[PDB]
RNA sequence: CGACUCUUAGCGGUGGAUCACUCGGCUCGUGCGUCGAUGAAGAACGCAGCUAGCUGCGAGAAUUAAUGUGAAUUGCAGGACACAUUGAUCAUCGACACUUCGAACGCACUUGCGGCCCCGGGUUCCUCCCGGGGCUACGCCUGUCUGAGCGUCGCU
RNA sequence: CCCCGGAGCCCCGCGGACGCUACGCCGCGACGAGUAGGAGGGCCGCUGCGGUGAGCCUUGAAGCCUAGGGCGCGGGCCCGGGUGGAGCCGCCGCAGGUGCAGAUCUUGGUGGUAGUAGCAAAUAUUCAAACGAGAACUUUGAAGGCCGAAGUGGAGAAGGGUU
RNA sequence: CGAAAGACUAAUCGAACCAUCUAGUAGCUGGUUCCCUCCGAAGUUUCCCUCAGGAUAGCUGGCGCUCUCGCACACGCAGUUU
RNA sequence: ACCCACCCGACCCGUCUUGAAACACGGACCAAGGAGUCUAACACGUGCGCGAGUCGGGGGCUCGCACGAAAGCCGCCGUGGCGCAAUGAAGGUGAAGGCCGGCGCGCUCGCCGGCCGAGGUGGGAUCCCGAGGCCUCUCCAGUCCGCCGAGGGCGCACCACCGGCCCGUCUCGCCCGCCGCGCCGGGGAGGUGGAGCACGAGCGCACGUGUUAGGACCCGAAAGAUGGUGAACUAUGCCUGGGC
RNA sequence: CGCGACCUCAGAUCAGACGUGGCGACCCGCUGAAUUUAAGCAUAUUAGUCAGCGGAGGAGAAGAAACUAACCAGGAUUCCCUCAGUAACGGCGAGUGAACAGGGAAGAGCCCAGCGCCGAAUCCCCGCCCCGCGGCGGGGCGCGGGACAUGUGGCGUACGGAAGACCCGCUCCCCGGCGCCGCUCGUGGGGGGCCCAAGUCCUUCUGAUCGAGGCCCAGCCCGUGGACGGUGUGAGGCCGGUAGCGGCCCCCGGCGCGCCGGGCCCGGGUCUUCCCGGAGUCGGGUUGCUUGGGAAUGCAGCCCAAAGCGGGUGGUAAACUCCAUCUAAGGCUAAAUACCGGCACGAGACCGAUAGUCAACAAGUACCGUAAGGGAAAGUUGAAAAGAACUUUGAAGAGAGAGUUCAAGAGGGCGUGAAACCGUUAAGAGGUAAACGGGUGGGGUCCGCGCAGUCCGCCCGGAGGAUUCAACCCGGCGGCGGGUCCGGCCGUGUCGGCGGCCCGGCGGAUCUUUCCCGCGCGGGGGACCGUCCCCCGACCGGCGACCGGCCGCCGCCGGGCGCAUUUCCA
């Protein structure tokens, strides 16, 4: 259950919260899991997805073992566009198909300074949690 | 419903003589809503017949003794495997029906422990059933934070939370009760009398202190004893084929004299 | 229009009563709010009685109540004077003091005096600094209790 | 058989019921309980690369600064930026800014007329002329200055 | 002059339905109009809540449609087929903004009337060409007409507000 | 306001319009939503500023209770008659 | 159950009405909406809990309420409500009687000891006793079991009647009492008023029906009041222009 | 005829302050109807209610008795329960209608004028320095101004106070700063930020799965986390979250210690001598309104108009009298209480687009009205725009192919797509308008058949094939029932132990203060009574309350039994 009496559990309120979320919050929502290779390495389950991560689509039509680079993150549409995840429109032109980040898995992260520090913080809180449980 | 709801308009009746129908009609304007119909429960816009008030008598009060009677009955029938089984609880493999347990069960601080216990006591097919029952509620409840529904599970009466109520918490179905503070809404859910319970020796001993035996007062609820019985031999078959009774009957006329 | 036997009864719903209906959906939240407030005051007034001050034994007026005895508002001045408690000071040790109570009978006076005597005996005056001067009780009767008194201080039983 | 009419069914229309949804309400409860001459509430007019409305803002006008965040924004453009850098974007908001009416304050409501001090062109304080800046409501309190009275006295 | 774990049974007292949801089952009689009105029973119906059906449901929920098959005195209900595309029902209790033919009812929609009444105030039009997919109506030219300077002309006020 | 018609006062006048009090009051019109089953009326009484309404009796239904004995073994009651 | 045929029957519903197929009103058609509600108070009926009690509020103690604004508990458990006692305008008063023996003159009056203790008549479901049958394969004896039972009893509830008691009130009468002897206090007999007593039945909760007060089944006035907006039409005055 | 004090009055764009409007749920002060009820209506009622005007605050108002009472007396206000639908009012009709006591929530008490004493001992504003400065403050220093004796400050206010003499005991309280220590209850106060468990595992459906089956214990894993939401269907484990006395980082609060700067020589009782109270106010008359307040509850105007062992009240006018009770005509004050406005949250047996707010949407919008004012309608393609390239007919709108999609039998007002109504296709009919009830018939539509439906089931007889047992014993297991209650556990009624009684507790208006402790009372013992528990024996209901052996019966397994038995099959 949820006990904290300032949170909500209320369809309409959590749905409003979602569809009217502001960019910086939508970053957090549009996270996706890391691969079991990276999970082992960094001690982190999931990361906010970003413009040029390498990525596998997991479920849907484009469900495959091809590792495509992310192209752009459309936070207004809650979706990401991926290198070869595309479909031909009527008139031959290609169009990047939207994939929701949660149905994607990150194989190669784009490591900047900030991202590194996020990974370091998450792994730290995990290890504190494991030490507390022990 | 709101006090104003319906009456926010200013609508006079065009009187009789204009054809139409002696309703109060919205005054003037170059809108759709003009010469329409206001106020009458029948009208669109309108105003519901006898608007619901806040001061409806929502709460309902009950005599103390009657509540205590109720809770005795409910306890009484958490024994009786028939009634428990009829209330749907899969109590086939359970070892002894007023199921009392060691008081390390106060100890437990992890669900893992709490679940293993239930599996040892063979109560786990009840939770396993609750898991199977989990499904979408039909109807408008769905859009009012009653979206999922499932079974009631085993009750667990504990004497003191030394950790237990954390351990049994995530296990779906299980309600926990303090003995000192029993509840009829939980021991007899749906107003239905059976319900499989799992007692703790510490709690189970305390019942006689709480409710009192038949020759001892409550000794905890000031002035209270158990309700008396209206008849003692409840199995009437034993009575009806006794020597004392059948000795004094007329012999049964059972020929059938048809027309 | 009345119909064949009943109470010829006069309900008072001729004023705009629905404008002034007072529902009671508060009451739970109210009770909780009161109990929270009460628990706060207890925590503030640390080893003092939560109850409040000690209050005088008092007879009820009128032939009806007459035989009963209540807590009163505060100790009369004559009562304090007899006990040997300065009226301004009594308020600082947790003794209620009204000065509107006359004192007719000697029987009521002496019993109330006895009360203040008893209170002074079983009271633990902390010193102003932790470094102890006169009056302030010993560090024994201090460590053993900086305890509150739950319920009314020295309760009255008729 | 013929046309027409009536009935029933199939398909198609018209129409938008029903059902299923729900970023909206309604009700009950909790906490706080804060507007304004330092110019409020309200009104007006403006402000976007393409923008009418809604919203957001005030000539610094879809916002500036700062702080947190850490790559977008995205209808299309265009761009920026080195996202190993105060750094995109959001959020917060403590600094800064905030057109005109409005209690509304120079007097009037035309958007009309003004007075008085200082500054720049204009002069070379020559007042004009132009532009800029700051004052110029009523009431009342404490003090201040200047005063009034065959009000009550004193000295001359 | 004996035992039913065996008389063999039309009566069996040794044990007892195929029957016995005892709110069940069974038997005999009698009776049955009904407004206003009253009462009872509805495994009649609607929506939501506590219970409960190891219920149902993308291998197709609700709703909708059906010259398909049935049940019920009836309220109604169940099955088949189609359509549809996401939820829904049985039982036991609780609760109600719970059942429509009418109210010159309310809101929305559609008929017949009906291709009907009608598009009749102030004399008037005609020929050619052009453009154009297309001309009774546009434009140009030609002719015939009217307004007839108290104008159907040329300028303003108010009002409109980009005409 | 009226050289007077009760004229005019923004298509409104023997008392304008707008909002509220207001869901104003109505012994009076109109309407009032599923099934079966059983019982089933009244339009007369007295009183009433009562006569298109109430009250009260009557007539109806519902709930019952107390007894009775077709369990070879009956008392009481009647829109009769003697 | 779709269509068609034929014979017989058969007027259009709703409504007010003594009387509607009506030359009575409402109704072109379809969809969705649409009217006996809720609160309070009383009454009677019914169900449950407890019973001379009952009661729960209001409050308090137990939790951050996930479910809880619940649930539980409280010398508060009873301040208090209702009930357990009436009757009188009120001051007030306030439900017992019998019997027996003795003492005062038994005076259908006054005082002292013992016994019983809510009276009696009729009718009363029902219990209780029961003569006597009625047989058993025989003549008698004879305990056991029934069945019926004439006849007799205790008699619930309830009804009718007669007594009794309390409070008011009248009439008539004779005695008692003491810190205060008095315009003091207390009794008796017989009538008569009381929503009285005469071995208790209430309290709480829930459901139903009825009757009210509330918008009060739904829709409906002509009106009434308070506070505001209008003389751009028109009425009349004035100012300043224009016209014949 | 000047100059100077003061007094009363002016003027300033004089120096520096304040007020003005809004909001209005709640609150205070006025003002104040009428619908309505009374079955009419005028008093009454509606109602001190709507409308009107004024003024506030986070609450307001109220509040420390000119109070209740009549008691063995209580002791500010406010709030709840109760008093009580009562006392009372009332065309005594309709109707209206409080208070005290009692129990709770909370609890807090104070200050002036006066009377007096103290060299005005007081205040404001200037100006210079040190600190402090986003709530203008402290300290110092100025012959620098003014306010003030027509009265500022200290003491002091009815609970009495002052001043004196000696009885006693002894001396911390406040603020301006500057630091520093313990992050200080939802169990780390408040705010902000960023973090933290576990499947996308195997098969298989599907357009897509969050589905279906499985996975070392209902299956794997976490579970202090299986709330909710999102994600191409239904997701504890995909993501956000959720749980947790979980973490880290900021900021802020609140309290604890140190240092400094200032202020501050601040008691109590006992005996004496003094001191003491708010006027056009009370009170009376009165008229008007108001109240339950009735020969006047409260508030008003007018007229009269006080006292000081007085004055007020003591619910029937008045006189006389005793009692009781307060001390009016000046002021402040937190708390429980209110809250349809605001900001920010949470929840619901509510509504689910003719509902719910007028308003789910560019709604107080469009639109109307000169204006006051009125005031709508209007949600849904799909998972994703993949929103139909291209060919062709047409001036085009429109089509026909082609294509996207699981589907366009989802095509931009597009989910589902009812009825009325209309087109057509098929069938059937047709001079008494249609439609209807009953009864048959004819035709259609589908539905069940049958390419014999002769439907099954027992038992039996026969003729064919078929394996293994029933019967019988033997060994084991399990179940039933039984009495000898045999042996022991189990419990009802009774009796015995007075045995638990102090190693058995509660209750009691039973007793005792021979007791103990604390102050005649409270608490605890100690007797006593009622109630609940041990010991064994006896009798009895031997009770579904159980065990152990023995018996009898049944069933299952395993042995044997080979075929006049044993089932199977046709
Ligand atoms: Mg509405
Ligand atoms: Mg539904
Ligand atoms: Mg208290
Ligand atoms: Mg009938
Ligand atoms: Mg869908
Ligand atoms: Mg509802
Ligand atoms: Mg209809
Ligand atoms: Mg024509
Ligand atoms: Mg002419
Ligand atoms: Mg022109
Ligand atoms: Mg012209
Ligand atoms: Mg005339
Ligand atoms: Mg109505
Ligand atoms: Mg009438
Ligand atoms: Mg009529
Ligand atoms: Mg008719
Ligand atoms: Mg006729
Ligand atoms: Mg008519
Ligand atoms: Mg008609
Ligand atoms: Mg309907
Ligand atoms: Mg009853
Ligand atoms: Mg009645
Ligand atoms: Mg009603
Ligand atoms: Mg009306
Ligand atoms: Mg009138
Ligand atoms: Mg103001
Ligand atoms: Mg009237
Ligand atoms: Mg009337
Ligand atoms: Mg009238
Ligand atoms: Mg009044
Ligand atoms: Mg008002
Ligand atoms: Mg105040
Ligand atoms: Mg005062
Ligand atoms: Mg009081
Ligand atoms: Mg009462
Ligand atoms: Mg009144
Ligand atoms: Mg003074
Ligand atoms: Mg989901
Ligand atoms: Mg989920
Ligand atoms: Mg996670
Ligand atoms: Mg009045
Ligand atoms: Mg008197
Ligand atoms: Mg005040
Ligand atoms: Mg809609
Ligand atoms: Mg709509
Ligand atoms: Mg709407
Ligand atoms: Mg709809
Ligand atoms: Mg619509
Ligand atoms: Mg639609
Ligand atoms: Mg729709
Ligand atoms: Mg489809
Ligand atoms: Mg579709
Ligand atoms: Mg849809
Ligand atoms: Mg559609
Ligand atoms: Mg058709
Ligand atoms: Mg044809």
């Amino acid at each position: 259950m949820k006990f904290n009496p300032f949170v909500t559990s209320d369809r309409s309120k959590n749905r409003k919260r979602h569809f009217n979320a502001p960019s910086h919050i939508r970053r957090k929502i549009m996270s996706s899991p890391l691969s079991k290779e990276l999970r082992q390495k960094y001690n982190v389950r999931s990361m906010p997805i970003r413009k040029d991560d390498e990525v596998q689509v997991v479920r849907g039509h484009y469900k495959g073992q091809q590792i495509g680079k992310v192209v752009q993150v459309y936070r207004k549409k809650y979706v990401i566009y991926i290198e070869r995840v595309q479909r031909e429109k009527a008139n031959g032109t290609t169009v990047h198909v939207g994939i929701h980040p949660s149905k994607v898995v990150i194989t190669r992260l784009k490591l900047d300074k900030d991202r590194k520090k996020i990974l370091e913080r998450k792994a730290k809180s995990r290890q504190v949690g494991k030490e507390k449980g022990k | 419903v709101s006090e104003l709801a319906g009456h926010q308009t200013s609508a006079e009746s065009w009187g009789t003589g204009r054809a139409v129908a002696r309703i109060p009609r919205v005054r003037g304007g170059g809108t759709h809503r003009s010469g329409q119909g206001a106020f009458g429960n029948m009208c669109r816009g309108g105003r519901m017949f006898a608007p619901t008030k806040t001061w409806r008598r929502w709460h309902r009060r009950v005599n103390t003794t009657q509540k205590r009677y109720a809770i005795c009955s409910a306890l009484a029938a958490s024994a009786l495997p028939a009634l428990v089984m009829s209330k749907g609880h899969r109590i086939e493999e359970v070892p002894e029906l007023p199921l009392v347990v060691e008081d390390k069960v106060e100890g437990y601080k992890k669900t893992k422990e709490a679940v293993l216990l239930l599996k040892k006591l063979k109560a786990w097919n009840d939770i396993k059933k609750v898991y199977a029952s989990q499904r979408m509620r039909a109807g408008k409840g769905k859009m009012r934070n009653r979206r999922r529904i499932q079974r009631r599970g085993p009750c667990v009466i504990y004497n003191e939370d030394n950790g237990i109520v954390k351990a049994f918490r995530n296990i779906p179905g299980i309600t926990l009760l303090n003995v000192t503070k029993l509840n009829i809404l939980k021991l007899a859910p749906g107003g239905h009398v059976g319900r499989f319970c799992i007692w703790t020796e510490s709690a189970f001993r305390k019942l006689d202190d709480l409710y009192g035996t038949w020759r001892k007062a409550a000794s905890l609820k000031s002035n209270y004893n158990l309700p008396m019985h209206k008849m003692l031999n409840t199995d009437l078959s034993r009575i009806l084929k006794s020597p004392e009774i059948q000795r004094a009957l007329r012999a049964p006329r059972k020929k059938i004299h048809r027309r | 229009a009345p119909s064949r036997n009943g109470m010829i009864l006069k309900p008072h719903f001729h004023k705009d009563w629905q404008r002034r209906v007072a529902t009671w959906f508060n009451q739970p939240a109210r009770k909780i709010r009161r109990r929270k407030a009460r628990q706060a005051r207890a925590r503030r007034i640390a080893p003092r009685p939560a109850s409040g001050p000690l209050r005088p034994i008092v007879r009820c007026p009128t032939v009806r109540y007459h035989t009963k005895v209540r807590a009163g508002r505060g100790f009369s001045l004559e009562e304090l004077r007899v006990a040997g408690i300065h009226k301004k000071v009594a308020r600082t040790i947790g003794i209620s003091v009204d000065p509107r109570r006359r004192n007719k009978s000697t029987e009521s006076l002496q019993a109330n005096v006895q009360r203040l005597k008893e209170y002074r005996s079983k009271l633990v005056l902390f010193p102003r600094k932790p470094s102890a001067p006169k009056k302030g009780d010993s560090s024994a009767e201090e460590l053993k209790l900086a305890t509150q008194l739950t319920g009314p201080v020295m309760p009255i039983r008729n």
